């Protein structure tokens, strides 16, 4: 792409998450939506090959299902209220479309299939904004109307993918495809405390972001896309390793590091409700998103995997990747717990 | 190292549950846990019975 | 509600099956996808229409316009996996399965 | 001399390092402006000597 | 039977519907939905639309609908099979019909059905508004609005549409 | 003796499609290391006419063979 | 300012430095056929840069002092132990062979870079695009497996489809007694063990696979032994040739923009050279990979990023 | 929960009322927390970059603390203001229902019957 | 008997067979748009039908 044309399409991508944001019309919700739909296509097929045309017809095929279901709810709610208002839906079929149509564009379970893939068949770059920057929207959506969502269908979609992000991730060597199943799984949390609190489900998407984007940046600095090219790095950055490990650690939410505070946030919002076992269950089902984390930790920074001889090549030669806001997003992602409280920002 | 290897890493992948294994484990494994629980049970039940009736001798038993 | 609401409603909920129940090629599937426009469209434009809603008169053409911006999109790709493989057959499009 | 080819970073790029110590003496007088009327206002507004 | 105008066309929507719903080959699913989008815009200018149905004759069809059918010679088909000769295809066709006749009969005898919403089944005439005497359309009212109210929204949508000329010379130029 | 550290016996491992290889999976294979598939389905773009001429008042005994691209 | 989207934004663009003369010129032929003396001759007469053959140490020349390496810091590939012991258990002939490939490689990227940096013509001698002769020559005498071939042809793979070929492919054309004649007249011990059916084998592939194939890309021009004495002639008909085949059509400035941002980063290069594919010749333990990699930090300038390090006299390092 | 306060005035980081409250300090253990985690990102920048970690480009070691304390001040600012207003609304409430929060008429341990388990 | 068997089969032995069991599953996937999103269509079915969710 002539860079100029790549700069005004990203700025495109972010327009249409804008539009969703500072919109109070759900006419404008939807076409905040289209306008992303539109932007973020192209950024997919981009490299052209069969793999990125295949992902770009699975993702449009998912999202425009999605944003007609979305007008269809809002055309039910405007029978039934005779507005356009963006906030609470006036009737309960109308909710379970939006619901629905929403998770679709999150990629939460059972409507999950299409995020393995997608991000699989583009690269680096462009799964980034497709696991971070493309929640945003959906999100800002459900935290305007969540008052009107069904409690057993949200907490459903969220008890799925939980299960499903955990389980789809153990069998994966694929960066790509476990980065997918990460995102699907920290996605049933921050859906299942959204009924309870939905400022908790905003700090949990914050920091999953910064997590995210530390791990895709750090993959992108060696472009690395599978777990056994990643296994090389010790042999040509080893601080890339540390800093991949305490990434690691903290996506799977241990202590003291700051991809905790969520999980910790959204168990004391759940257990202030009376809600005991949905947590524990959660706590427990977490356990596989940490083990096959911590397979990664194994092959890249706890042992040393066999090299190449042509790597002693690359050791004469500097990254010359931009690796941009890295140093700051791996601080932010690990050392932040001690400012816990700060979290009232949100509020 | 064979031998050491055979007393320890080789025995799970090895082991099989079967008749023999299931009822070992369980007599085994249950039994004892099973008996020493309604032996001490039994004898605290009887002691403590006693010490609500003020019939179990505890003059000078101050330490505990 | 009255009658033709039931129709309308119907006809969506036909196109939305439709679209979720694939045969083979691609291009059944998009008009699928803008029958589904078609029907919201015209629910859309009845129920402003009957409560004189002025100013929402307005939002069915911006429905069309995006949802045809859309369909370009869809077809365009249609066009590139034809191109690959010399068929919009769905089927072919299984390699991310690994 | 000792590199075959001139390092990108050879020499300090010396506009940017007058930029970057700028802008660090920027934020912190700033920062310490902003507290200071902070500090006044609080006083003003709660009545305190 | 013409005070069911509205009606009688809104099944020969659902009818249509059926057609390129039950995916035959993608010439004919063409021809459904054009035959669907006629009716559609007949049952909108039945409300007062004449603006909004003939936006659909001139747009949908005129437009998004040609071009559907210049793709399908080009990238699709170029000879069908004979509509409803294959199993599934059939099959889902006499089903849709199926259901839509029973929708239909209820509908008519009971005057009302009840499939998640409430349906009756009076007339769509007896909703209609009794007070009508204005010198103008208000349908082209509030269309022509756009430019004085909703500067915002054209805005966005010209956005769009520039961005979507962008992006499908960046999707198929293939390097 | 030594710190033991994984061999290739180890990291083949972790080369495989999947991490548990089942019956299912057995014809999955890693996929390309660039992501680019070879085009090998169709790509035939030269059309053959067999050109005439439209009237054949004047010319009538002109064939032409001609390969045309667009 | 660093080459970039910015730099390109603002006017650096490719189709301003490049004329007719911005050309890439490769000299093929078999061993000993007098391939480097021409392409010394050519690069001088047409005023193009030349390149000498990529060796063992090409890398070390490029970065660092320039000054070669110890040999443990290129895997202890030896062209001489090819010659003494080519079937030699510790897969030195195909480590070579991969290695030689890898320093090709970034050979080929550096003289992209500069002709599309500064416009001026590039001469090499071979290139990634005739290195597979060798290859061939290696497998039909037995002297590396068919897993070997197969891992040669994955990295060829995914690395070749990324740049252009050269403008003109110059082979020289030198019968296998000739060039066996000439090897004895060099005086080289080592290189006087290399048999006739190896040298035939490296003539076999040049014309059955090599020469067919970039005719159909390139502008190939063939000479004989004789006939490559006279470079003014060669010239001359480099000077003359149409240009009207191959991809470099095909390319713009946005095109040329993407091959200029891949050539400049070589780890960017050099990505797919070290894939995860675990061959005896290639695969190194973490034990001495991990302690070599030790010590090459060791070296002078080498702890650090260029520009950085004090123990080769860098300085203002605290406002760097 | 405090989305939709009476006095919000929304879309604003720092509302106005919220200078009435005592500024952090700047010796705040927090702030000189968020300042560590400037320094602790200005080291990883020279580590990844292969610099000297701890003496290369100490202007731009200055300026990751500096940006770090800068931005640490204001969401102090905001932090402290939230959990203030938080006071602020539960406490109004206690005084707007009386009835909900009866002041309990609390008896000494002499009066209240505690049971007794033994451990024997 | 215990040790190295029973009290590996009771709790990791087994809690490790039934994820990796249940991974397979999640992942046996044939990567074809039309089972896709013919299971979309069982799950809006079954979210009316059986849970009433659309109440
Ligand atoms: C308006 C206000 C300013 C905002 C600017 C908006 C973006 C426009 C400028 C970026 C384009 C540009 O300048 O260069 C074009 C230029 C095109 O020329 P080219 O080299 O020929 O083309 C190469 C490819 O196109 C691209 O090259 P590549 O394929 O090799 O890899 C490129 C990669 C390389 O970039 C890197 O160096 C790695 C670091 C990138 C990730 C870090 C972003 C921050 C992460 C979140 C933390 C918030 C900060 O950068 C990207 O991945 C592009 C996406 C970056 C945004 C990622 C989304 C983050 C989520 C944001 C969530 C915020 C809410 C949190 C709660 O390429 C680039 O330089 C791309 C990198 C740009 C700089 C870094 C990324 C932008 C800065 C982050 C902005 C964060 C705001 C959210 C953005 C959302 C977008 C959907
Ligand atoms: C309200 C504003 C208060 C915050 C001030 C933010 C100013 C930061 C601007 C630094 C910058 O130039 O970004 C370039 C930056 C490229 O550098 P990089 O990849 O991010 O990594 C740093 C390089 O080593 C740096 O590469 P370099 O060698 O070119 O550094 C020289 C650079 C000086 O640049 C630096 O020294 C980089 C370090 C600055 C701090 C990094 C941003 C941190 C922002 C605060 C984060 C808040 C943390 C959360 C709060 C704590 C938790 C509650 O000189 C300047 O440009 C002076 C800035 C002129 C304005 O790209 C961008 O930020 C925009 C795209
Ligand atoms: C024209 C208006 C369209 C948007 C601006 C696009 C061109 C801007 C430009 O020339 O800068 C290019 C630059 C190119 O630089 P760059 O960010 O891609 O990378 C830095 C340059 N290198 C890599 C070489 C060191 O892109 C930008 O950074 C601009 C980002 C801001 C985009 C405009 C924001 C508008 C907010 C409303
Ligand atoms: C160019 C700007 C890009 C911004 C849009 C793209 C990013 C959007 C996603 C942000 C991350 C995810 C949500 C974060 C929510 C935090 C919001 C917050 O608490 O602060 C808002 C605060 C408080 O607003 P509030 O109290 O009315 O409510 C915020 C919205 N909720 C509660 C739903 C989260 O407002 C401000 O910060 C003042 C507005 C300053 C505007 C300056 C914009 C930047 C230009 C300089
Ligand atoms: C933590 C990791 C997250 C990443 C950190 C993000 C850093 C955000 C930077 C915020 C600091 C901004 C300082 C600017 C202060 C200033 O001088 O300008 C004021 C201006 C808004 O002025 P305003 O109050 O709206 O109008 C006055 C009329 N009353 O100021 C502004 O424009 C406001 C800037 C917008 C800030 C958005 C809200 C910031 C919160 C981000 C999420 C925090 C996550 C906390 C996680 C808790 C666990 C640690
Ligand atoms: C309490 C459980 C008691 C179990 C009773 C015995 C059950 C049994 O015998 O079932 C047999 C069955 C397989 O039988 P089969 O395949 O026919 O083998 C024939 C060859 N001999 O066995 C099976 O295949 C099923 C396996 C049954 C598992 C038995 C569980 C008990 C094992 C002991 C657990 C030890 C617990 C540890 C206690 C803490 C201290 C160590
Ligand atoms: C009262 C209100 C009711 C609202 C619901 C209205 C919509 C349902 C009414 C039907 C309307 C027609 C819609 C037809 C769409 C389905 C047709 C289709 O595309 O199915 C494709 C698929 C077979 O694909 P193929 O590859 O060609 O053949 C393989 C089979 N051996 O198909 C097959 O495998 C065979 C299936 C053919 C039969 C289709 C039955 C309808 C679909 C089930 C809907 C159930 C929920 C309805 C409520
Ligand atoms: C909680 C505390 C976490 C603080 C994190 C500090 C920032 C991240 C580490 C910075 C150090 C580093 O990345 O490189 C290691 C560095 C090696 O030194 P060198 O490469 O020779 O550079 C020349 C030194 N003038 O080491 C040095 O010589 C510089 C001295 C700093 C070393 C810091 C060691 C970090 C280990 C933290 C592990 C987690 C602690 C628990
Ligand atoms: C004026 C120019 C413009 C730039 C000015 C900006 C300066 C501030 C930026 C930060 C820099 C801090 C000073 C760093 C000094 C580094 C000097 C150095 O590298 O020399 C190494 C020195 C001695 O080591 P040596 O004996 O030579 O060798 C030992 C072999 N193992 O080893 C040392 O003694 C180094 C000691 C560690 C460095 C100090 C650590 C500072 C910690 C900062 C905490 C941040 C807290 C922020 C809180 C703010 C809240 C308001
Ligand atoms: N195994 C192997 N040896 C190579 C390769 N390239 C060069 N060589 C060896 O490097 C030595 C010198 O290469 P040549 O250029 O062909 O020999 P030369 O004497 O310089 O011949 P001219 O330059 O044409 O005059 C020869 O012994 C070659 O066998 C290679 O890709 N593989
Ligand atoms: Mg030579």
């Amino acid at each position: 792409m002539n860079p100029i044309i790549f700069i005004i399409i990203l700025l495109t991508i972010m327009l249409g998450t804008i539009i969703v944001m500072i919109s109070s019309h759900w006419l404008l919700v939807w076409i905040g939506f289209e306008m992303n739909m539109l932007a973020i296509i192209p950024i997919m097929m981009k490299n052209h090959n069969p793999r990125a045309t295949e992902a770009s017809t699975k993702y449009f095929l998912t999202q425009s299902t999605a944003s007609m279901l979305l007008m269809m709810a809002v055309i039910i709610n405007l029978m039934f209220s005779g507005q356009w208002t963006v906030m609470k839906l006036f009737n309960p079929m109308a909710s379970m479309l939006m619901t629905m149509a929403l998770a679709m564009k999150l990629g939460m379970a059972p409507f999950h299939f299409w995020v393995p893939e997608v991000t699989q068949g583009i690269p680096l770059s462009s799964g980034l904004i497709l696991l971070t920057w493309q929640k945003l929207a959906p999100m800002s959506v459900l935290y305007q109307i969540f008052p009107s969502i069904n409690l057993n269908l949200i907490l459903t979609l969220s008890v799925l993918s939980i299960l499903i992000g955990g389980w789809g991730g153990l069998n994966q060597t694929q960066l790509r495809k476990i980065m997918a199943y990460s995102s699907i799984a920290h996605m049933g949390w921050m859906t299942a405390v959204l009924p309870y609190n939905p400022t908790m489900t905003l700090l949990n998407l914050i920091i999953y972001i910064i997590m995210t984007s530390t791990m895709f940046t750090m993959f992108m600095a060696n472009s690395t896309t599978t777990t056994l090219s990643l296994s090389h790095t010790w042999n040509k950055t080893p601080i890339m390793t540390v800093l991949i490990l305490a990434t690691l650690l903290s996506m799977g939410g241990l202590p003291p590091l700051s991809g905790f505070m969520p999980k910790w946030m959204i168990i004391q919002e759940m257990t202030k409700n009376n809600s005991i076992i949905l947590p524990t269950f959660m706590a427990i089902t977490a356990l596989l998103n940490l083990y096959f984390y911590m397979r990664l930790t194994y092959s890249t920074t706890l042992t040393m995997f066999p090299s190449t001889n042509n790597m002693k090549m690359k050791w004469q030669f500097p990254l010359m990747k931009k690796m941009t806001f890295l140093p700051t997003m791996v601080v932010l992602s690990t050392m932040m717990l001690p400012l816990t409280p700060m979290l009232s920002v949100l509020e | 190292v064979r031998w050491t290897y055979a007393r320890s890493a080789n025995i799970y992948p090895n082991f099989r549950p079967n008749t023999k294994t299931s009822l070992l484990g369980a007599l085994f494994g249950i039994g004892p846990l099973v008996f020493w629980y309604y032996v001490f049970k039994t004898d605290r039940d009887r002691k403590e019975k006693l010490i609500q009736e003020g019939k179990l001798d505890r003059t000078f038993n101050i330490s505990y | 509600m009255s009658m033709v609401y039931m129709n309308i409603m119907m006809a969506f909920t036909v196109s939305l099956v439709g679209l979720l129940m694939y045969r083979s090629h691609l291009m059944s599937s998009l008009l699928c996808l803008e029958g589904m426009m078609l029907s919201l469209f015209v629910m859309a434009a009845l129920t402003i229409l009957n409560s004189h809603f002025t100013l929402a008169s307005m939002m069915p053409i911006i429905l069309l316009v995006f949802a045809a911006c859309e369909a370009a999109l869809g077809l365009s790709l249609l066009v590139m996996v034809s191109n690959t493989y010399g068929t919009d057959y769905v089927q072919n499009l299984n390699l991310l399965q690994c | 001399k000792f590199y075959i080819q001139e390092p990108p970073h050879g020499s300090p790029n010396w506009l940017k390092v007058g930029l970057t110590l700028g802008t660090s003496v920027f934020l912190w007088i700033y920062l310490i402006k902003q507290h200071n009327e902070d500090v006044l206002e609080y006083k003003r507004r709660n009545g305190l000597e | 039977m013409m005070l069911y105008i509205v009606f009688i066309l809104s099944v020969i929507f659902v009818m249509g519907f059926v057609g390129f719903s039950s995916k035959p080959s993608p010439i004919y699913g063409g021809l459904g939905l054009i035959v669907s989008g006629g009716v559609g815009c007949g049952i909108v200018l039945n409300f007062g639309g004449s603006f909004l149905g003939l936006m659909v004759f001139l747009i949908y069809l005129g437009g998004m609908m040609v071009v559907f059918g210049y793709t399908t010679a080009m990238a699709t088909e170029q000879y069908p099979e004979i509509w409803l000769s294959n199993k599934a295809v059939l099959g889902a066709f006499v089903t849709g019909l199926l259901m839509e006749f029973f929708m239909v009969y209820y509908v008519l005898k009971d005057k009302e059905v009840e499939v998640v919403f409430e349906f009756n089944g009076l007339g769509d005439w007896v909703i209609y508004d009794t007070g009508d005497s204005g010198f103008f359309s208000e349908e082209a009212m509030g269309i022509a609005a756009l430019y004085s109210y909703g500067t915002w929204l054209v805005i966005v949508t010209g956005w769009s549409l520039l961005i979507g000329v962008v992006v499908i010379m960046e999707i198929t130029r293939g390097n | 003796a030594r710190q033991w550290q994984p061999d290739v016996e180890w990291a083949e491992q972790y080369g495989g499609a999947v991490m548990y290889p089942t019956k299912e999976t057995a014809h999955w294979k890693p996929p390309p290391w660039n992501d680019v598939d070879p085009p090998k389905d169709t790509l035939v773009s030269n059309l053959t006419l067999n050109f005439g001429p439209q009237h054949p008042a004047a010319h009538g005994v002109l064939r032409l063979v001609m390969e045309l691209s667009g | 300012l660093q080459y970039g989207p910015l730099a390109y934004i603002l006017g650096e663009k490719a189709t301003k430095k490049m004329t007719e003369k911005s050309k890439l010129i490769t000299v093929d032929g078999n061993i000993c056929s007098g391939k480097s003396k021409l392409a010394k001759e050519i690069a001088e007469k047409l005023g193009l840069k030349h390149f000498p053959e990529a060796g063992i140490h090409y890398v070390d020349s490029t970065t660092g002092d320039g000054k070669p390496l110890p040999v443990q810091f290129s895997g202890n590939c030896s062209l001489e132990k090819f010659y003494d012991d080519p079937k030699s258990n510790d897969g030195n002939s195909y480590r070579l062979q991969a290695w030689l490939y890898a320093s090709r490689l970034l050979q080929y990227a550096d003289a992209l870079e500069h002709l599309l940096s500064t416009g001026q013509g590039v001469v090499l001698e071979r290139s990634i695009y005739s290195d597979f002769v060798f290859l061939e020559a290696m497998y039909r005498q037995g002297f590396i497996r068919k897993q070997c071939v197969d891992h040669y042809n994955q990295v060829k793979k995914v690395t070749i489809c990324e740049y252009l070929p050269p403008h003109v492919v110059v082979y020289v054309d030198v019968p296998v007694p000739e060039v066996q004649s000439r090897i004895q007249k060099k005086g080289n011990p080592h290189e006087m063990k290399i048999t006739s059916a190896y040298l035939q084998d490296i003539e076999n592939a040049y014309k059955g696979t090599f020469l067919p194939e970039m005719s159909e890309k390139c502008e190939v021009l063939q000479y004989s032994a004789w006939e490559a004495q006279d470079a003014e002639k060669v010239v001359e008909d480099i000077e003359y040739l149409k240009y009207d085949k191959g991809p470099w059509l095909d390319q713009n400035d946005r095109k040329l923009h993407k091959l200029r941002m891949l050539v400049q980063d070589k780890l960017e290069v050099l990505n797919y050279t070290s894939i995860p594919v675990f061959l005896p010749e290639v695969t190194v333990g973490a034990h001495q990979s991990d302690q070599v990699f030790q010590e090459f930090t060791e070296l002078p300038g080498r702890k650090y990023r260029a520009g950085y390090n004090e123990d080769v006299g860098d300085k203002w390092i605290w406002l760097k | 929960m405090m989305t939709g306060r009476q006095g919000r005035a929304t879309f604003q980081f720092l509302p106005d009322e919220a200078r009435s409250l005592p500024p952090p300090k700047l010796t705040d253990p927090r702030l000189a927390f968020v300042g560590f985690l400037g320094y602790c990102s200005g080291l990883i920048d020279n580590a990844i970059r292969r610099r000297p970690v701890l003496l290369a480009g100490l202007h731009r070691q200055l300026l990751y603390i500096t940006s770090f304390v800068f931005v640490g001040y204001y969401l102090l600012k905001r932090q402290d203001y939230m959990y203030a207003v938080r006071d602020h609304d539960m406490f109004s409430y206690i005084k707007s229902h009386p009835e909900d929060f009866p002041e309990k008429d609390k008896k000494t341990y002499g009066e209240v019957f505690e049971e007794f388990h033994p451990v024997r | 008997l215990l040790d190295l068997i029973w009290l590996e089969a009771i709790l990791p032995k087994t809690i490790s067979l039934a994820q990796m069991k249940a991974s397979t599953l999640v992942t046996n996937q044939k990567g074809l748009i039309k089972l896709y999103f013919l299971s979309f269509l069982i799950t809006i079915l079954i979210s009316m039908i059986l849970f009433n969710f659309h109440e």
